[PDB]
RNA sequence: UACGUCCCUCUCCAAACGAGAGAACAUGCAUGGGCUGGCAUGAGCGGCAUGUCGGUGGGGCUCCGUCCCGAGGCGCUGAACCUUGAGGCCUGAAAUCAUGCUCAGGGACAC
RNA sequence: GUGAGAUUGUGAAGGGAUCUCGCAGGUAUCGUGAGGGAAGUAUGGGGUAGUACGAGAGGAACUCCCAUGCCGUGCCUCUAGUUUCUGGGGUUUGUCGAACGGCAAGUGCCCCGAAGCCAUCGCACGGUGGUUCUCGGCUGAACGCCUCUAAGCCAGAAGCCAAUCCCAAGACCAGAUGCCCAC
RNA sequence: AAAGAUUAUCCGUGCAAAGCGGAGCGGUGGGUAGUACUUGGUACGCUCAUCACC
RNA sequence: GUCGCUGAUCCUUCGAUGUCGGCUCUUCCUAACCUAGCGCGACGCUAAGGGUUGGAUUGUUCACC
RNA sequence: GCAAAGAUCUAACGGAGAUAUACUCAACAUGCAACGUUGGAUACUGGAGCGGGGAAGGAUUUCGUGCCAACGGCACUCGUA
């Protein structure tokens, strides 16, 4: 429901009967898995594998992923990103003299969805190795530091050279 | 003027009009005639198609030249996780037809099955049969049950279940419904007291595929084909196309019609919808009613083949996954493509022929990659083809320092 | 049934798949020869030798070991 | 009034545009790892540096030997690169998936 | 009665009369099926059997099996076609001092090439009953003989009707059901 | 489409004859121990806990 | 013998109804060629449901191989 | 319908041409689209040239500063207006 209808204090109670009641309770009732399996015959009927939490690399039984992920206040208005970008599946078959132009807008709404921004500029470091191979030889991956700054909020976007792909993940820097 | 030569016309009159299906769901248009002599079972069920790929077996057929020789025979692969029974209706017959009496509800239902009456089911107040369920259990809702189940045993002739589908037990990554599919499956056999008595035994209980068919015989198979949107002539209706030289294009019926009638007749082809159809088909024998991979791993295993393998080819289904459910193998191909859900049907035409009374037997089934042309059956014989690569070097030359 | 080697590549051959080619001057012991890829037919048409291809079961077992 | 529905936003079994199927803090999305497959052995070095063994070249310069020019060849090397995108697989059989981002969703009707 | 308006042609404020419509449904599932459409069709072989019939020569047929032609509805495991994944490699002329990286020749050109699409060039499937015509009969008179007919019954065609199959409530379904509001 | 002081108790029965019948035990959350089901998610025995109908 | 089911006219159109054949595509008729049943090797009755081809020469329709 | 002559991208500066909001609301989901100059990048013409000069024909279209009503079949802060 709409909290500009509610109050904010009303809309967290909302949310608080649903997070902790009939949500976290029925983690906590379920636990019950535990009592279950020490009774049942060792081994025996043991092809109970995945229940109970009891198992290599595998996810939360009874919660989700999101659930458990740890919030924290809201980030700064000045911060600073670097990440990969995998232009080849964005650009596939499109029409060979505007794969440069196209590029350009697609990264734009990438930093833009990311940053929460509608003004997005793009450094020449960047608008170079965009087009250092001509209209139609765009590069397959990309790595770009983007750094958000308010004045309104605004992106600066610039290219780090890298000698390989292999490895790299999203930072904060 | 007569026509100078003659030709079958274009296309079966009787699937008209070519348009857009009213569901995404295949449901059964008619059941098999009810005989009261034989025990009360269930006659149809919900699948996934994940699929295809090929077996081997012998033929047992006295006088044909392939009598007691191996053929290969491509097979489609359903996914079958069990459903779940949360109602039952009766229907009376009047003059103008069969009417509803009314609905016996479960006590408890399942959240799957209540999703099914929203759009947004999450940010929503979640209320569906809340009224029902505490009302159900006071002194006059159990009086109501009473009344509504004597009316089905009076007045009624013909008794269905209401049943769903488990999504979650389905665990596939790339169906992305959460809303259970609900449909009514026709309780055939016995009186309509037998019946009622069997749709209440398995009432917020879960029913398997293995219950409703056996191995060897065969089924129906009701489901909606594969769209493609707006299509020509040529392609919608089969028409021939005209030669090189012809001014204003080619991919046309040269005339739709004669001076008089001063009209087109509906009989003439032209561009629309093709694909996105329901579909009945006939007789698909089943070969494998396979098990759950987490409780019988050799699922591909044969007598003949002793190599141990499940049913899901290396690298996966293509589009669909791993198979982690019960499953149905058909022999051939069904309408509509991976992920849609279907609905199996018990037979109407008569099943007395030789070819479906045929006892089958499984010698080889394949599970070779379906990316490019697959040339393994098993990750293990891949790895004997290659030795360690470099890969693994690297991998046991760093875990060994440690 | 049984598996049957690529003639070029040795590549194993399972049921249901693959190509067989019957050449004009047929030898008497192997008048069917079988073909586990289209790559494979045409490097046999062009009258290449396995032991020379480095992806073949003749060029690994010479070399490798 | 309330239950709710639609638009914006995300996905593709649908699709000219409408319409459809779905999701609505969700392994949802992003990047990486592993698989599955494609091609056919990368750039650089050196023939003495590769895996107790095995180590070029028709010819030609220079001051015996030694040091150089040279297409191609061999070793490191089934290397290197590519692999979901109009939209392949694995985080739930076994033996193997990891991180990052969301921080009161916004608007209109229902009235 | 209860709310909202307007009363529409010469200034600015006040209060009277009439007029108009608002005063109960909304939203989400499962079904029925009147009416309309409508589809399967040919050829060969086996054995029946060298049997019945025949002086001999010669030489059948139904139940039931096995295939194939055309037509129809789909599908993509395999085989084949297609590549702007310009995927990987190779190769010509020009060009950034060279190598590396590439780039221009509206996709330079050659080989192999996934996914998708697709072929009587591949693979799957194609149902049951009622009546009644030509005709064959039964009981039976007129016309006590007779007669399949005048009454009345029985068998019977790739015909017609229904069902299975496709669309389906302007066919206005007091068919059933989840939730909120109104009474 | 249902049948009744003019449609103003409930089942059973044939628009009968008779026969019943009218704190409790429901929806929710807390402990507590076993079971069933495809095995993470629902039911079920006790036990308080707020709302309930009658 | 008997009894039935190309021409000739000039009514409409000269402030214009695009003139042969083939190709493509649909539909209807029976005066039945095949397929289906009967009665008498041929002849007759019912039946329009399904089908009725590829080529050489000729602009040809026809005709002929 | 405004589809032959391959094609533009980026930052800063300029301009009324913006970052233009009622409650509530950190920012996205409520001011879009488009322009001249300079720098940088990427391409095209390819000496029978969208190079540099003349005849016929035209007659101020030439130069600078302003301006943007009409005209430059979209646009303009620019123009053979
Ligand atoms: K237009
Ligand atoms: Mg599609
Ligand atoms: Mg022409
Ligand atoms: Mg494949
Ligand atoms: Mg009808
Ligand atoms: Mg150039
Ligand atoms: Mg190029
Ligand atoms: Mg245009
Ligand atoms: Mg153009
Ligand atoms: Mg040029
Ligand atoms: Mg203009």
């Amino acid at each position: 429901m709409k909290g500009k209808v509610l109050g904010k204090e009303k809309k967290a109670a909302i949310i608080d009967a649903r997070k902790k009641a009939a949500e976290s309770r029925k983690n906590r009732d379920d636990k019950r898995w535990k009592r279950v399996l020490a009774n049942m015959d060792e081994e025996k009927r043991k092809k109970f594998h995945g229940v109970g939490n009891t198992a290599k690399n595998s996810r939360v039984r009874g919660a989700t992923r999101a659930s458990l992920l740890k919030r924290t206040g809201r980030k700064p208005d000045a911060v600073s990103m670097e990440a990969t970008i995998h232009l080849s599946k964005l650009l596939k078959k499109k029409t060979f003299s505007k794969r440069a132009p196209l590029a350009i807008k697609r990264i734009k709404a990438f930093v833009g969805r990311l940053m929460k921004t509608k003004d997005n500029r793009i450094d020449a470091s960047l608008n170079t190795y965009i087009w250092h191979k001509g209209v139609k030889g765009v590069p397959g991956r990309v790595r770009v530091l983007i750094q958000r700054k308010s004045e309104h909020f605004y992106t600066v976007i610039s290219n780090v050279p890298v000698a390989s792909f292999k490895g790299l993940t999203t930072k904060t820097v | 003027s007569h026509c100078k030569f003659e030709h079958p016309r274009h296309g079966h009159l009787g699937f008209l009009p070519r348009k857009r299906s009213r569901q995404i769901r295949g449901r059964a248009r008619a059941f098999p005639k009810d005989d009261a002599t034989q025990k009360p079972h269930l006659t149809s069920f919900m699948v996934f198609k994940a699929g295809m790929t090929h077996i081997v077996r012998d033929v047992d057929r006295p006088g044909s030249k392939v009598n007691k020789k191996e053929v290969v025979e491509p097979v489609t692969i359903l996914e079958a996780p069990p459903m779940v029974i949360v109602g039952i209706v009766g229907y009376r017959q009047t003059p103008v037809g069969l009417k509803t009496i009314g609905t016996v509800w479960a006590h408890h239902t399942s959240v799957e099955f209540r999703r099914r009456y929203y759009k947004n089911w999450k940010q929503s107040a979640q209320l569906a049969f809340s009224r029902q369920k505490q009302f159900a259990n006071t002194k006059e809702g159990k009086v109501a049950e009473a009344r509504t189940l004597n009316a089905f045993a009076k007045k009624a002739s013909v008794i269905r279940v209401i049943a769903h589908t488990q999504l979650r037990k389905l665990r596939n990554h790339r169906v992305g419904v959460k809303k259970a599919h609900v449909q009514e499956i026709q309780v055939n056999g016995g009186s309509v007291a037998a019946k009622i008595a069997l749709a209440k035994s398995l009432l917020e209980k879960e029913v398997r595929v293995d219950s409703v068919f056996q191995q060897s015989e065969a089924c129906d198979v009701c489901s909606v084909t594969k769209g493609h949107g707006t299509e020509g002539v040529v392609k919608r209706w089969g028409v021939a196309c005209l030669p090189r030289k012809t001014h204003r294009g080619l991919r046309k019926v040269a005339c739709i019609g004669a001076w008089h009638p001063a009209r087109v007749m509906y009989t003439v082809a032209r561009a629309g919808q093709h694909g996105y159809h329901h579909r009945t088909q006939l007789n698909k024998k089943i070969y494998q009613i396979g098990r759950s991979v987490a409780v019988e791993p050799n699922q591909a295993t044969t007598t003949y083949d002793l190599t141990a393998k499940t049913i899901t080819p290396m690298g996966g289904f293509v589009g669909y996954g791993t198979v982690r459910n019960d499953y149905v193998m058909l022999k051939g191909s069904v309408s509509g493509p991976r992920r849609r859900v279907m609905t199996l049907r018990r037979p109407m035409a008569p099943q007395t022929s030789r070819q479906l009374k045929e006892k089958i037997v499984l010698k080889f089934i394949d599970t070779s990659s379906k990316i490019g042309h697959g040339r393994f059956q098993t990750k293990k014989e891949k790895n004997q083809w290659f030795g360690p690569l470099k890969k693994d070097r690297i991998r046991r030359e760093e875990r060994l320092r440690k | 049934m049984r598996t049957i080697e690529c003639e070029f590549s040795h590549f194993a051959v399972h049921p249901g798949h693959g190509r067989r080619y019957v050449p004009f001057a047929f030898l008497s012991t192997k008048p069917v020869l079988t073909f586990s890829r289209p790559k494979c037919f045409a490097l046999y048409m062009r009258k290449k030798n396995p032991r020379f291809i480095p992806w073949t079961r003749t060029y690994r077992r010479i070399h490798r070991k």
